[PDB]
RNA sequence: GGUGUCUUGGGUG
């Protein structure tokens, strides 16, 4: 490489936010009793506002 | 209609009415108590 | 074939 690279060890952390806990998609699913609109929640297979 | 005040399920066998339903029930109790005063003795400090 | 409601607290953008 034409340029030299700053290189060495550094202490890194594994944070609790993983993509697989956030990825959500919904085509059709459960609706609310009162409003008949998509429910709220990734765990409930809801829709986005 | 009940659509405007639908019930819900608490533990698989239980349902509580929506707030509007209990409110209407309280109104009905009040109405019937009113209909128990203009039908018999009512010394003017219970009707109000 | 049909997987419920409201508040408190702690975070992410």
């Amino acid at each position: 490489l034409m340029a030299q690279v700053f290189f060495g060890p550094t202490y890194y952390q594994r944070l609790r936010h993983m993509v697989d806990d956030k990825i959500h998609a919904r085509a059709r699913g459960p609706v609310q009793v009162l409003t008949r609109q998509p429910v709220e929640g990734r765990s409930r297979d809801g829709g986005l506002r | 209609p009940p659509q405007v005040r639908p019930s819900i399920a608490m533990d698989e066998t239980t349902q509580g009415q929506d707030d509007l339903t209990h409110k209407l029930s309280d109104i009905l109790k009040a109405n019937i108590n009113v209909q128990k005063l203009e039908m018999d003795g009512s010394p003017q400090h219970i009707i109000n």
